[PDB]
């Protein structure tokens, strides 16, 4: 559920698009229209992939979901380069760059493992690395160790 | 299904130490060591002096006096200034002092004692025309002994004013269990 | 400056009364002597045979006696 990086993603990917069709289709001109409709359609995905329930049923799900989030992170990312205005609508333009940049983090948080257990790994090693750095600046700059502990076999 | 005539009282613990057996139980000060009645008793049967001080201090303390709470944290602080912050002598004086304000106020209180049984005897005969105009001296030994509730003390009074009978007394006050509100006190 | 004074006698006299040890119980927590309070011992490294005159000697002054 939302114990789970990639679940992470996912209830993002839910909320984002749910605020998208509710910002657009409940609020070429239909093109507009549609590429909201197709937020439910991504949601729907979303949902599916929620109970990632024996796996090999969303594993062609998840290759759908990612080979589509990268031609929507290849369409919009190269649609204000060729031509095409993306700030004018935000409450409409938002939704489908953000599911396509959570669908993108899912297609490398969900192919490489991950999991909480390797964020929680690069948080306590990035702590380390500065608690190190810490001690040694404390011992060579404000007052030696041999100082400041308590010197034993007195 | 096993019930014994009297309603089962279910005897709970106790919440206060018992009274030290020096104790007069009548606001007066108690002696300044000897409590004055080991010399009527016999010698190697007064060793129940020292077996007060034991289990009133030391082993058989109520597990309600041992409860840790905020008061009592607080209360330390009251107690250590008294005896570790403050010089015994002037622990001795203010003593000596609260002695003597401590016989003043018992004798306040046994004069009041006595003309609550003057009131005693007034209460009965307006109540019973002129026949009983008696005081009960057990009622007089229960007030100077604080033994007595303020209901009981205006129900018996009460009793006397419109009926009489000296003789019929209310009940004695249970004594007063320490209050406690889980970690507060 | 009589009553800034008065207050520095009031403490004063108040340590006056409480002049010794008198009536104060033993305390668990704070041992007459610092190395019972902390965990201060002598080792390997530090004693020698000759220490036991230098604390001999010491321990004479200390105690206010001249004899070494
Ligand atoms: C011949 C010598 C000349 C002088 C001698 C007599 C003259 C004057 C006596 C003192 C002044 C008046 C005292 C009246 C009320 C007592 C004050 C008090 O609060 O009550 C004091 C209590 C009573 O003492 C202890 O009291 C205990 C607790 O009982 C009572 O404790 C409290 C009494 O306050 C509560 O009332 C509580 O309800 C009640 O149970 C025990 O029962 C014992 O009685 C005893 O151990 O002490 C405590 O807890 C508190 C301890 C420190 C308080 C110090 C207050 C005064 C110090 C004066 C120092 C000046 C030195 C110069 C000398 C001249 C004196 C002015
Ligand atoms: C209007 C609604 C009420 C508003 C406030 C009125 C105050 C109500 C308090 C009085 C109740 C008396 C009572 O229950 O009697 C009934 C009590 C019950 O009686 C006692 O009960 C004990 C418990 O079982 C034991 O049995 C004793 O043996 C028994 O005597 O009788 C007494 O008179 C005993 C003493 C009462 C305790 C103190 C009275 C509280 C008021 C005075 C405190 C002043 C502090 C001000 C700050
Ligand atoms: C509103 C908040 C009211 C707080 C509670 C009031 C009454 C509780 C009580 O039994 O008082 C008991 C306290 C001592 O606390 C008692 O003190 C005891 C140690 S001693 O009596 O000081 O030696 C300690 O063992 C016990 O846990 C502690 O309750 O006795 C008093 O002298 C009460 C003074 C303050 C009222």
């Amino acid at each position: 559920s939302v114990s789970t990086v990639a679940g992470l993603l996912l209830t993002t990917t839910i909320v984002v698009s749910l605020y998208g069709l509710f910002a657009a289709v409940f609020a070429a001109a239909g093109l507009r229209r549609l590429a909201a409709g197709g937020l439910l359609l991504t949601a729907a995905a979303s949902h599916g992939l929620f109970d990632f329930p024996n796996p090999t049923i969303y594993s062609l799900l998840n290759l759908g979901f990612v080979a589509a989030a990268v031609l929507q992170s290849y369409f919009l990312y190269i649609a204000p380069a060729w031509g095409v205005n993306v700030n004018w609508d935000t409450a409409l333009w938002g939704p489908m760059y953000g599911t396509a940049f959570l669908g993108l983090v899912y297609g490398l948080v969900a192919l490489t493992k991950f999991d909480w257990s390797s964020v929680v790994d690069a948080v306590l090693r990035v702590a380390c690395w500065f608690a190190e750095l810490t001690m040694w600046f404390w011992d060579t700059f404000v007052w030696k160790f041999s100082w400041s502990e308590k010197t034993r076999r007195a | 299904f096993i019930s014994p005539m009297t309603p089962y009282v279910p005897e709970e613990e106790p919440t206060r130490t018992p009274p030290s057996i020096k104790d007069t139980g009548t606001l007066r000060p108690a002696s300044e060591w000897y409590p004055q009645w080991m010399q009527y008793r016999r010698r190697e049967d007064n060793y129940v002096f020292w077996q007060d001080k034991f289990m009133r201090c030391s082993t058989d303390i109520p597990w309600a006096e041992k409860r840790w709470t905020l008061f009592s944290t607080v209360w330390y602080l009251v107690q250590q200034l008294r005896f570790v912050g403050t010089p015994p002598a002037l622990r001795y004086v203010a003593f000596l002092g609260w002695r003597a304000l401590m016989f003043q106020v018992y004798a306040a209180h046994k004069a009041l004692v006595l003309w609550q049984c003057k009131l005693d005897a007034g209460l009965a005969r307006i109540g019973s025309g002129g026949a009983t105009a008696t005081f009960s001296k057990t009622m007089a030994l229960r007030r100077l002994h604080w033994r007595n509730s303020p209901l009981a003390e205006a129900l018996y009074a009460l009793n006397l004013y419109k009926t009489g009978r000296v003789h019929l007394l209310p009940p004695v006050a249970k004594p007063i269990p320490r209050p406690t509100f889980f970690w507060l006190f | 400056a009589a009553v800034a004074a008065g207050w520095h006698l009031a403490s004063f006299a108040l340590n006056l009364a409480f002049w010794g040890v008198e009536g104060m119980p033993p305390d668990r927590y704070w041992p007459t002597s610092p190395r019972i309070r902390l965990q201060i011992r002598p080792g390997r490294y530090g004693n020698m045979d000759g220490g036991q005159r230098v604390y001999m000697d010491y321990l004479a002054r200390s105690e206010g006696v001249p004899l070494n």
